[PDB]
C-alpha cells in the first residue's frame, strides 16, 4: 500500500494517495516515519484541493489556493519534524517550500489582479504608470524572478537525482519564467518585447504526460500573450484576465 | 472596539458584491471608504461585467449619512496637500484649541493637514528612535468618541498618496501610536493587497529573541 | 500644571495640609508604610472636607471656594484634569454621575453654588468630549437651571444650540439608531423641555414672525438646533412637547413663521441647503413636505446625489424633478455635465422617468 500510494503521488491521483496515506498514518512504529507519512498525507490533501478548480472562476481560485496553502503548511511542519541527523531530508523540504512559495506567488498575483477591481484607476493626483497596481506587479516581477532563481538553485544543488526529477524541476522553473514573461509582456513595458515567440513551439520529446500537459499550457499562455500584445491600454482587464487564466491553467495540471 | 469580521475581509479579498450585500450595517460602515472610492471614481476596469457589479455596489451604498462626509473628504484639491506635505518633509529633516477640539471644529482640508503632519511626526520619530518602541500620546487617536472618521481619513490619505505614504512605513508608524491595531486592521482592510507585505515588514523591523519586551 | 505639582508635592512631606482650603483640595486632587500614612491623611482630609460641606461648620465661603476650584479645574483642556476633577467630586460627594443628580441637591447651600455650577457646566459644554458626561450635564441643567433670569436662560439656550450644531458627532453617537437607549431618550426629552420652556417664557440674530402675530429676536443657531431635535422624532417617554413644537413651527395647512434680518432689515433663508437636505433625511412627513417647496434644479441634483435618504423621499424628489423637467427642461439639461452619470443615478432612484427620458436623449 505504501508503494501504491507513492505511485499515485507520482502520477497525480492524489485522492487515493490521501486514503492510503491515512491507512499508513494509523500504522507504523517510529517517530520520523510517522511524521513523514503525515507530511505526505497533508501534501496529498492540498493537491486534491488544487484539483478542485473551475475555469473562469476566481473566487474558487482564492478559496482552493488558501486550502492548499494551509494543508501544505501542516505538511511542511510535519516534514520539519521528520528531519533526522542521520537522514537529513533536504530535497523534500526545499521542494515543498518552493511549491508553497509558488502557490503564494500565485495567490498574491490573483488578488493583485483583483486589485484593479478593488482600487481606483490611480488617485486624483494622476490625471506612464499610474496607480499602486504598477508597483504591485513590479513586486510580482521581483518575487517571480527570485523564485525562478531559487528553482535553479535547487536544480544545481542536487546532482544525485534522475532525469525525471530534474525535468520536473525544469517544469516548475519554466512555469515561473512563463508567468514572469507573461506579466512583463502585458503590463510592464510592452514596448521592448518585439519577439512574438520566434522559437519552436512543437515537436517535443514528451517523456511524460505531465510534461506534455505542462507544454500545452505553456504554448497556450504564450499564444494568449502574442495575441494580446500591443492593442490595448497598459493596465487593461484582458491583461488581468490573461494572468487569471494563466494561473488557472498552471494549477489545473496537478 | 469592534474589529472587522473575517467574512468581510474575505469578501474584500473575493471582490464579489453578493457577499458584501449580506453584511450588517456597522460592518458596512467600517468597510465604507474603500467602497465609496470604488463607487465615485473613474473606472479602473472597463468590463461589461464590472458595469452591473459597480451598479450593485452603489445600490447597497445608501444608509449611513456619514458617507456624504467622506465624500467631502474626496472633494479637495490634493496637489496643494502634497506640496505642503513635501515642504513639511524637508522642514522636518532640517494651536490654541486641543487636538480633539481642532479635530471637530474643522472642515476637510485642515483635517487632512493635521493628520498628514502628525503622520510625518510619527514617521520621522521612527527614523530618529532607531529600535526603541517609543511612546507618543497623540490625543486624536486615544479619543474614544472620535475614532471611526479618524480611520476613514486614514484610509483616504492611504488611498490618495501612493509614494508619500508608503504602506509598511505607515503600518509600523501606527503600530507605535496608541490603540491602533484596529487602525492597522482598517488600513489592511481597505486596500486588500496589504496583508502579506505588512506581515513581511512587521516581521523584519522588530525585535528578534524576546517577545516579553514592551 | 500637572508635572511640576507632581514633583513638588511628592518632594514636600511636611506641607501636606497647608492652611488655605484651596491647597487642601489641591493636595486632595494630587492624592486622587508611606502609602498607608498617605491614605490615612487623605481619609482625614476627606472627613474634614465633608464636615466643611455637609457638617454643622459648613459656611458659604469655603464651600464656594471648593466647588469653584473643582469647576475651574474641570475647565482645563486636558481630559485627565477633568478625570481628576470627576474623581475628587465623586469622592467628596447614570450611576457614576449620581453625585451630581442626587448628592449635590442635598447640600444645605445649594442655590447660589448651583447657579454657579450651572454656569460652569454650560462653559464645559463648550469643551466636553465624552457623550455620557454631556448627557449627565444636560440632565442636571434641565433639572437645576435658574429659570427666573432671562440672560442666564438665553445663554443656556445658546450653549445648547452651539452644542447641537458644532458638535453634531456627539449627538449622532447619542442618537445611534442601532442602540436607542433610555438615557438618550431622557436627554432628548429634557432638551425638548428646555426649548419648550424657553419658548413658553418668550412668547408670553434674526427677527422671526409667526403666522399668529408673535415676534422674536432670536439666534438662527437655536432654530437649527431645535429643528434638528425635531428631526430626531418623538421621544418614547413624552409626546406632547414634541407635537407642540411641531405644530407651532410646522403647522398644518398654514404658512411657516418667516425670517427677517435684525441689522439690515432683509428676509433671510431660515432653511439652508444642508438643513433642507437633513429635513429630507428625516422620517417626519411634515418636515419633508415643508422642505419640498422652493427647490432649485441644481439643489435637486445636489440632494439626489446624496445617500442615506428614505425611500419615499427619493420617490417624491423624482416626481418633483419630473415637474421641473416639465417646467423648464433646457436649463436643467444645461446643468447636466455627464448624461450617463445622472441617468444611472435616476435608474438607481427607480428601484430603491421623464427626467430619465431627458437624460437618455
Amino acid at each position: 500500500v505504501y508503494r501504491i500510494a507513492r505511485q499515485a503521488s507520482r502520477m497525480g491521483n492524489h485522492d487515493m494517495a490521501k486514503e492510503l496515506y491515512q491507512s499508513l498514518l494509523t500504522q507504523v512504529a517510529s517517530e520520523h516515519f510517522y511524521f513523514w507519512l503525515n507530511s505526505l498525507k497533508e501534501f496529498s490533501h492540498a493537491e486534491q484541493c488544487l484539483t478542485g478548480l473551475q475555469e473562469e472562476n476566481y473566487s474558487s481560485a482564492l478559496s482552493c489556493i488558501a486550502e492548499s496553502l494551509k494543508f501544505y503548511h501542516k505538511g511542511i511542519a510535519s516534514l520539519t519534524a521528520a528531519s533526522t541527523p542521520l537522514n537529513p531530508l533536504s530535497f523534500q523540504c526545499e521542494f515543498v517550500k518552493l511549491r508553497i512559495d509558488l502557490l503564494q506567488a500565485f495567490s498574491q498575483l490573483i488578488c493583485t489582479c483583483n486589485s484593479l477591481k478593488t482600487s481606483p484607476p490611480p488617485a486624483i493626483a494622476t490625471t506612464q504608470r499610474c496607480g499602486r497596481i504598477s508597483n504591485q506587479m513590479k513586486q510580482s516581477m521581483e518575487e517571480f524572478r527570485s523564485l525562478a532563481s531559487r528553482y535553479g538553485d535547487l536544480y544545481q544543488a542536487s546532482f544525485d537525482a534522475d532525469s525525471a526529477t530534474l525535468r520536473n524541476v525544469e517544469l516548475q522553473q519554466q512555469s515561473c519564467l512563463l508567468i514572469s514573461h507573461a506579466i512583463e509582456a502585458l503590463i510592464l513595458d510592452p514596448e521592448s518585447a518585439s519577439f512574438q515567440e520566434y522559437g519552436s513551439t512543437g515537436t517535443a520529446h514528451a517523456d511524460s504526460e505531465y510534461e506534455r500537459r505542462m507544454m500545452s499550457v505553456y504554448n497556450h499562455v504564450l499564444e494568449e500573450v502574442e495575441s494580446l500584445n500591443r492593442k490595448y491600454t497598459p493596465v487593461s482587464y484582458m491583461h488581468t484576465a490573461c494572468l487569471c487564466n494563466a494561473i488557472i491553467a498552471l494549477l489545473k495540471v496537478p | 472596539l469592534q474589529f472587522v469580521s473575517p467574512f468581510a475581509f474575505e469578501a474584500m479579498q473575493k471582490v464579489d458584491v453578493v457577499c458584501l450585500a449580506s453584511l450588517s450595517d456597522p460592518e458596512l460602515r467600517l468597510l465604507l471608504p474603500c467602497l465609496v472610492r470604488m463607487a465615485l471614481c473613474a473606472p479602473a476596469d472597463q468590463s461589461q461585467s464590472w458595469a452591473q457589479d459597480k451598479k450593485l455596489i452603489l445600490r447597497l451604498l445608501s444608509g449611513v449619512e456619514a458617507v456624504n462626509s467622506i465624500v467631502a473628504l474626496l472633494s479637495v484639491d490634493f496637489h496643494a496637500l502634497e506640496q505642503d506635505a513635501s515642504k513639511e518633509q524637508q522642514l522636518r529633516h532640517k494651536l490654541q484649541h486641543g487636538l480633539t477640539l481642532e479635530f471637530e471644529h474643522s472642515d476637510s482640508p485642515r483635517r487632512l493637514r493635521l493628520v498628514l503632519s502628525e503622520l510625518l511626526a510619527i514617521m520621522n520619530k521612527v527614523s530618529e528612535s532607531n529600535g526603541e518602541f517609543f511612546f507618543k500620546s497623540s490625543e486624536l487617536f486615544e479619543s474614544p468618541v472620535y475614532l471611526e472618521e479618524a480611520a476613514d481619513v486614514l484610509c483616504i490619505l492611504q488611498a490618495e498618496l501612493p509614494s508619500l505614504l508608503p504602506i509598511v512605513d505607515v503600518a509600523e508608524a501606527l503600530l507605535h501610536v496608541r490603540n491602533g491595531a484596529w487602525f492597522l486592521c482598517l488600513l489592511v482592510a481597505n486596500v486588500p493587497d496589504s496583508f502579506n507585505e505588512v506581515c513581511r515588514g512587521l516581521i523584519k523591523n522588530g525585535e528578534r529573541q524576546d517577545e516579553e519586551s514592551l | 500644571s500637572m508635572p511640576w505639582l507632581a514633583d513638588l508635592v511628592q518632594s514636600s512631606e511636611g506641607s501636606l495640609d497647608v492652611l488655605p482650603v484651596q491647597c487642601l483640595c489641591e493636595f486632595l486632587l494630587h492624592d486622587a508604610a508611606k502609602k498607608r500614612q498617605r491614605q490615612q491623611k487623605q481619609r482625614q482630609l476627606l472627613g474634614r472636607l465633608q464636615d466643611l460641606l455637609l457638617g454643622p461648620k459648613a459656611d458659604e465661603q469655603t464651600t464656594c471656594e471648593v466647588l469653584d476650584y473643582f469647576l475651574r479645574r474641570l475647565g482645563s483642556s486636558q481630559v485627565a484634569s477633568r478625570v481628576l476633577a470627576m474623581k475628587g467630586l465623586s469622592l467628596v460627594l447614570l450611576q457614576g454621575y449620581q453625585w451630581l443628580l442626587r448628592d449635590l441637591p442635598r447640600l444645605p447651600l445649594f442655590d447660589s453654588v448651583r447657579s454657579t455650577t450651572a454656569l460652569a457646566l454650560q462653559q464645559a459644554i463648550h469643551m466636553e468630549t465624552d457623550p455620557q458626561t454631556i448627557s449627565a450635564y444636560l440632565i442636571y441643567l434641565s433639572q437645576h437651571t435658574p429659570v427666573e433670569e432671562q440672560a442666564q436662560h438665553s445663554d443656556l439656550a445658546l450653549d445648547v444650540a452651539r452644542l447641537v450644531v458644532e458638535r453634531s458627532t456627539i449627538m449622532s453617537h447619542l442618537f445611534s439608531k442601532l442602540s436607542p437607549s433610555a438615557a438618550s431618550d431622557a436627554v432628548l426629552s429634557a432638551l425638548l423641555s428646555i426649548f419648550s420652556r424657553y419658548v413658553r417664557r418668550m412668547r408670553q440674530q434674526v427677527f422671526l414672525r409667526w403666522s399668529s402675530g408673535e415676534t422674536a429676536t432670536m439666534h438662527i443657531l437655536v432654530v437649527h438646533a431645535m429643528v434638528i431635535l425635531l428631526t430626531l422624532g418623538p421621544p418614547r417617554a413624552d409626546d406632547s412637547e414634541f407635537q407642540a413644537l411641531l405644530d407651532i413651527w410646522f403647522p398644518e395647512e398654514k404658512p411657516l413663521p418667516t425670517a427677517f434680518l435684525v441689522d439690515t432689515s432683509e428676509e433671510a433663508l431660515l432653511l439652508p441647503d444642508w438643513l433642507k437636505l437633513r429635513m429630507i433625511r428625516s422620517e417626519v412627513l411634515r418636515l419633508v413636505d415643508a422642505a419640498l417647496q422652493d427647490l432649485e434644479p441644481q439643489q435637486l441634483l445636489l440632494f439626489v446625489q446624496s445617500f442615506g435618504i428614505p425611500v419615499s423621499s427619493m420617490s417624491k424628489l423624482l416626481q418633483f424633478l419630473d415637474q421641473a423637467v416639465a417646467h423648464d427642461p433646457q436649463t436643467l439639461e444645461q446643468n447636466i455635465m455627464d448624461k450617463n452619470y445622472m441617468a444611472h443615478l435616476v435608474e438607481v432612484q427607480h428601484e430603491r422617468q421623464t427626467f430619465h427620458s431627458l437624460l437618455t436623449a
